């Protein structure tokens, strides 16, 4: 399955600082739920991080 | 569920700081693996984290 592609997005989210603890908790249940969009999901991540730089 | 564990337990991973980078990204991957024992992950992570503490 993609299921590299999930851990690595599940590994990187948790470097992003800006993130809150509710968001972090969406991206992941996201991730399991639908593999698939695992990449798309990181990327929104990242943007969402910078978004929210203090 | 798992998700608020996931969550936790692999932000305190990550933040341990004597443990190197390849053993967090192996920590993590094991965690979403098995969800079910992160639980137990973490306590190791921990405990690995406390035998790389300074010598
Ligand atoms: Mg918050």
């Amino acid at each position: 399955k993609f299921n590299k592609e999930q851990q690595n997005a599940f590994y990187e989210i948790l470097h992003l600082p800006n993130l809150n603890e509710e968001q972090r908790n969406a991206f992941i249940q996201s991730l399991k739920d639908d593999p698939s969009q695992s990449a798309n999901l990181l990327a929104e991540a990242k943007k969402l991080n910078d978004a929210q730089a203090p | 569920k798992f998700n608020k564990e996931l969550s936790v337990a692999g932000r305190e991973i990550v933040t341990l700081p004597n443990l190197n980078d390849p053993q967090k990204k192996a920590f993590i991957f094991s965690l979403w693996d098995d969800p079910s024992q992160s639980a137990n992950l973490l306590a190791e992570a921990k405990k690995l984290n406390d035998a790389q503490a300074p010598k």
